RNA sequence: AGCAGAGUGGCGCAGCGGAAGCGUGCUGGGCCCAUAACCCAGAGGUCGAUGGAUCGAAACCAUCCUCUGCUACCA
RNA sequence: GCGGCGCGCCUGCUACACCGGACCGCAGGCGUCCCACGGCGGGCUCAGCGAGGACGGAGACCUCCCGCGGAGCAGAAGGGC
RNA sequence: CGGAACGGCGUCGGCCGGUCCCGACA
RNA sequence: GCCUGCCCCUCGCCCGCCCCCCAAACUCCGAAGGGCCGCGCCGCCCCGCCGCUGGCCUGGGCGGGGCGGGCGAAUGCGGGCG
RNA sequence: GUUCGGCCAUCCUACGGCGGAAACUCCUUAACUCGUUCCGAAUUAGGAAGAGAAGCGCCGUCAGGCCCCGCCAGUACUGCGAUCGGAGACGUCGUGGGAACACGGGGUGCCGAACU
């Protein structure tokens, strides 16, 4: 890689996609962004001012700051030996809310549902576990059998 | 000329078609793709025969001339001009590139000499429509014409109709439905969809 | 219908002089003299050698007159046409347009120090309804049943300035 | 022939632009600029002054834009002015001034409608007179309760000196609404020293008087024509001045909102063809022919 | 006379001996590069009650 | 070969945007009994092909064509 | 050695879908040019296809229509609009 | 019993066909 | 066939519909495989502060109590730091 | 139905039909305010003599485009092992992932604030 420019190998992922192409929905300005929300960063090709790098796009990181125009996030980079925390500031164009965690928190609702519905009444993750016993009805029986070559 | 075309066989280099960046190529040898009655009719010539490949390899386009020409005189003396249709499927777009003799591996990008075509198996390097004239002589034509082709080659009657994509079975059940129609040299299945008049 | 009615929406008169600097600013007083409407000169946006053009000369002079006014210069106009036009001469959207050499002809003084003035008249014909591809609003376009056709314009014309076709 | 420029490929391609701009009644950038806050502001709301004029109603919105939809806290229309004393001109530059007073003056008055100390409108009266005073509401010590910040749209109409949509802006500011403006695009002002008498006279349409005198002294028919409704309602070139003294008088003292009544006229709603009707209809023109 | 150029064997396998050391817990909750209103709204908004260390 | 120049009236050569000139050749009109010199004239060049560019390219720059200008030796 | 300059930089590629990846590997640029080719606001739509208009055609300019950008954005290339 | 494009009536094993009590001019 | 021609037959163009093959520096789409993040202390209910914010009885941060509930992927292993 | 929105073609484009009380437009005029490389064309001001012709709304296209789902196809490709064959090119086998175009069938925007 003779050349290393900023935005460099970045003809697919910087690009829009098919019809993608013009302003962003205003929603992206609209979002209300908490501390510590864990958003996604996206590059993306129109709004030149504050992209985050290739590195960067793709990405997962924490809101360190909220700031007038840009916010500022915190991903973690392994670079080497070390995994290093490098805080960039991204225009609001470029990063979208990440559900990430959306799951747990969905599931900390639901835990405590059951917890409430065993207070109320209630008197008595698994990856996959057994398929269990079962009986299937053979009577609809298709004796399959290997084809010729031809 | 020069290169015995061994150092030029199995598909190595990734594929290299002369566009902006790669000029120079002198004019490939093959030319004429189509050949014999090109102008011909689809319900006539209903067998069709062709010559497939069994090896992955570049064939050279100064191989391919020289198949093309020996189908093409062999059919012709057995039976009509008229009596066939020759389609060398094979394109000779891939630019290879010699390294001058005349220094050395300094500097070893090469200049383009030639140009070849690249056949993986199971495509049909030539095809022949013949009509039944030249249903016999189509076949041992299309051998004289497998020994110029370097690897091992197989002559098979295709059971589809002509050129065309439906079995001979098919293409006479829809003729006779109605639902087939003639393109010149090629037929459709249905053309129903579009609006209605 | 009323509202289906033909108008004439605007006229060009166009004079292309070529090159020739102070003839096109007498043909700008031209247009002025005859429309009482101040030209617009034009730029060039090819340059040939062959035609005396650079990029950027001053080779046409054009004032597009709306109304009563210009509706009476199209008629003077015809008159040195002798009110008879092509039947080919009609555009396939609904617009003709017409020629004349010599502004003398349309009734204006030929001073002979002013050059003699060939014009070029092209008449842009609308209907009510046409305020919807030049609003900044909801630029629609027409709707081709309100649009007009070169057959219709070719009536109207016959209803109205009584051209030969 | 003639290449068909339409290909099927030129309509794949084809990405529609977003539904307002389609249609052509929102300018998507000017609008990303309005709705823009400094992301420390948070979720505070943002209020925007909406005045667009339709062919015979000028329409006032105070609106303020959620992340699903736009939120309208109240809005008065040129509609309402009949209620309040003028019946002609509804869209003339007086009653711009005027809907934008009961623009400011429905929201101040909403605003305060459960603070019963010194509430948002009992701390902004706003101006008792119609004039061109340069009047701003928030150079006040305000402080506790402060002018709502509202900003004008002037949507796709060009800010030209003079035009109906800056009157109406005005109106909200002299309402009390702080509207952040420069009397620069209102009638009268004329480089330095504004003149307060052109922007009085146009708010009380006394320009439309001397109108009403031209007809009156060069053709009494067109006259009849080009002023059917204002020979037709008695609105004299002399009273209308008085008659807009009241108009803003009547909005100051009650601007509360009153729904004329709605009858849901809905049209006849031809149903879609079915699948076996659209097999039909192949059928027939497989009959004919 | 030519040594090689360039090679990343063994690289990854070096980093792993003792890799994948997550940078501290001082950087997750930093207060470096954050906005000078946040902060110094923070710091004058604690010096209160409880928070207050102030003598 | 690499690497560097050169392509223009028929010929030999000039030509920096925007002029394609000279000398001769050539085709006339005289001057001489004629032919030369001589005088009065005219016409001469896709500026080597393919492109590109400023927005008009011998020129500016590639790519080819076509020639020319000089070049490890030594184990 | 000579010829080069991956001897400072950049775009597309080899690079084998995060990032990283070598070569005197490829197809190429840069060392400048702009007080406007700058900032900002307002207004506008471009290249064209077809059709029509004294001179007027292989092109002069004026009009229409339909125009997803086929224009333009100093200069390499990829983006972007 | 390094090796190919190719041949082979060496010897087994398949496949696609047919002719064959009508016996594969009689 | 025609003062000549505009009296026209057949091909090249243009346009449509098919069709043979293709592209490191083409892309409608688009796998394998990888990358990044999460997988425990949640809610309710008040309170204190802020010059930071705002029409407000506003947000938001940083704290103090109470009232609730807990341990809520598999497997293996003590980690971290100079 | 209007104004403002949201996501941004099931919403598009082209051609027919059908409509309107109100609404929207079209429309009618330039005294002014402003406004056109010239032109009230746009635009700005002032209106109400007209109007469904258009825009717009609802329906129609063996309509294109678009979205959905089948089929393509366990195909192409590739992850992981193989003393798997093969002279190689490649291809198999166990253990895992699985396209795409074509082609077939169906559809063809809905969601909130203010209003009336």
């Amino acid at each position: 890689t003779h050349s290393q420019g900023y935005r460099c190998k970045t003809r697919y992922c910087f690009a829009r996609k098919f019809r993608r192409h013009g302003m962003a929905n205003l929603t992206t300005y609209n979002r209300v962004y908490k501390l510590g929300q864990y958003v996604n960063i996206k590059v993306n090709g129109a709004y030149h001012k504050g992209m985050p790098h290739r590195y960067y796009n793709g990405r997962t990181g924490t809101i360190f700051n909220i700031g007038p125009r840009a916010l500022g996030v915190q991903i973690q980079k392994r670079v080497r030996g070390r995994i290093m925390l490098k805080r960039i500031n991204v225009r609001l164009e470029h990063v979208h809310p990440s559900d990430c965690r959306k799951n747990h928190l969905e599931r900390v609702a639901a835990n405590d549902a059951a917890r409430r519905l065993a207070k109320e009444t209630g008197q008595p993750r698994q990856n996959a576990l057994p398929r269990a016993a079962h009986v299937v009805s053979i009577a609809s029986a298709i004796d399959i059998t290997p084809l010729k070559y031809d | 000329g020069r290169r015995p075309a061994r150092c030029y066989r199995y598909q190595k280099n990734k594929p290299y078609p002369k566009s902006r960046f790669c000029r120079g190529v002198p004019d490939p040898k093959i030319r004429y793709f189509d050949l014999g009655n090109r102008r011909a009719k689809v319900n006539d010539f209903p067998y069709c025969f062709h010559l497939l490949s069994g090896e992955k390899e570049q064939v050279s386009s100064e191989a391919l001339e020289a198949c093309r020409i020996a189908c093409n005189k062999y059919i012709a003396k057995k039976a009509g001009k008229d009596s066939f249709h020759l389609r060398i499927r094979v394109h000779p777009f891939h630019v290879i590139r010699i390294n001058k003799m005349l220094t050395g591996m300094r500097g070893a990008w090469g200049k383009p000499q030639g140009t070849v075509a690249r056949v993986s198996i199971g495509q049909p390097l030539l095809s022949v429509r013949c009509r039944a004239s030249a249903k016999d002589y189509v076949k041992d034509a299309l051998r004289r014409a497998k020994f110029k082709i370097p690897g091992r080659q197989a002559i098979v009657e295709s059971r589809n109709w002509g050129f065309t994509e439906f079995t001979k079975e098919e293409y006479e059940d829809l003729r006779e439905r109605g639902e087939l129609q003639y393109d010149g040299n090629n037929a459709h299945r249905i053309s129903r969809k579009g609006p209605l008049n | 219908n009323p509202m289906r009615r033909i108008r004439i929406e605007k006229l060009v008169l166009n004079i292309c002089i070529g090159g020739e600097g102070d003839a096109l600013t007498k043909a700008a007083k031209v247009l002025q003299q005859l429309t009482d409407q101040e030209p617009t000169f034009s730029k060039s946006r090819l340059t040939i050698r062959g035609f005396g053009i650079r990029r950027g000369q001053k080779i046409s002079t054009h004032v597009t007159v709306r109304g009563e006014k210009a509706r009476e210069i199209i008629e003077r106009g015809l008159r040195v046409k002798n009110f008879e036009l092509p039947y080919s001469c009609f555009s396939t959207t609904g617009n003709f347009g017409f020629g004349i050499t010599e502004h003398i002809d349309l009734g204006i003084k030929y001073d002979p120090s002013m050059g003699i003035y060939g014009m070029d008249f092209y008449v842009v014909l609308s209907r009510p309804g046409f305020r919807v591809n030049k609003r900044r609003a909801q630029q629609q376009h027409v709707g081709a049943s309100h649009k007009i056709t070169p057959d219709e314009a070719r009536a109207w014309v016959e209803r109205e300035f009584e051209v030969v076709y | 022939w003639v290449k068909v420029q339409k290909t099927r490929s030129y309509f794949k391609r084809f990405q529609v632009q977003f539904r307002r701009r389609r249609e052509g009644k929102t300018d998507y950038q000017a609008r990303k600029a309005l709705i823009i806050q400094d992301k420390n502001k948070y979720a505070t709301p943002r209020y925007r002054f909406v005045v667009r004029r339709t062919n015979k109603d000028i329409i006032c919105q105070v609106t303020a834009a959620e992340l699903t939809k736009d939120r309208v806290v109240c809005a008065a229309y040129s509609h309402e002015l009949p209620r309040y004393g003028i019946p002609v001109g509804l869209t003339n530059y007086a009653a711009a001034y005027a809907t934008g007073l009961l623009c400011g003056r429905r929201l101040l008055e909403k605003l305060s409608v459960g603070i019963k100390e010194n509430a948002l409108a009992q701390l902004y009266p706003g101006l008792d007179k119609a004039t061109g005073e340069e009047y701003h509401p928030d150079e006040n010590e305000n402080e506790e309760v402060h002018a709502f910040k509202a900003f004008l749209d002037i949507g796709l109409a060009r800010a030209s000196t003079g035009a109906r949509v800056f009157a109406a802006m005005k109106g909200a500011v002299d309402a009390g609404l702080n509207i952040p403006h420069s009397m620069k695009r209102f009638p009268g002002y004329s480089k330095d020293g504004f003149d307060s008498s052109a922007l009085r006279d146009r708010i009380m349409g006394k320009h439309v008087g001397d109108y009403m005198a031209e007809l009156k002294a060069e053709d009494e028919e067109t006259y009849r024509k080009r002023f059917s409704k204002y020979i037709a309602a008695k609105v004299e070139p002399l009273r209308l001045e008085a008659m807009y003294t009241k108009a803003h008088a009547a909005i100051r003292a009650n601007p509360q909102a009153v729904k004329a009544k709605f009858e849901i006229k809905k049209p006849v709603r031809q149903a879609r063809l079915t699948l076996k009707e659209r097999k039909e209809r192949i059928d027939a023109k497989k009959l004919e022919a | 006379a030519k040594l090689k150029n360039h090679t990343s064997k063994n690289q990854n396998r070096k980093d792993h001996r003792n890799g994948i050391k997550k940078p501290k817990k001082s950087a997750y909750t930093s207060h470096k590069g954050m906005c000078p209103k946040y902060l110094r709204n923070l710091r004058r908004s604690r010096a209160n009650d409880p928070r207050q260390s102030l003598r």
